[PDB]
């Protein structure tokens, strides 16, 4: 269901 | 400055309602994890496990203009360098919240 870090990432970061 | 429109809709932040604000860093992701071993602080929740980045970083915030009306989000994109401070959980220790940037 999207780990807490995987959707942290897609919202967060934009390396 | 058409970067929000963008970020919001590929990262489907924009899917059934226009996300109002949303915040996104531009570090590299081992330095953004690292924070997570940085200055410990609290939460706007009340918890504890919440760390402010010693440094600032470089940043963009995502906030939807007064007239945004879904499917047509639209966002002022502002960029900045600030500290931010997110929550880190698990193992690894890593955010897994955005809180804040100061």
């Amino acid at each position: 269901k999207e780990t807490a870090a995987a959707k942290f990432e897609r919202q967060h970061m934009d390396s | 400055s058409n970067y929000c429109n963008q970020m919001m809709k590929s990262r489907n932040l924009t899917k059934d309602r226009c996300k109002p604000v949303n915040t996104f860093v531009h570090e590299s992701l081992a330095d953004v994890q690292a924070v997570c071993s940085q200055k410990n602080v609290a939460c706007k929740n009340g918890q504890t496990n919440c760390y402010q980045s010693y440094s600032t970083m470089s940043i963009t915030d995502c906030r939807e203009t007064g007239s945004s009306k879904y499917p047509n989000c639209a966002y002022k994109t502002t960029q900045a360098n600030k500290h931010i401070i997110v929550a880190c959980e698990g193992n690894p220790y890593v955010p897994v919240h955005f809180d804040a940037s100061v």
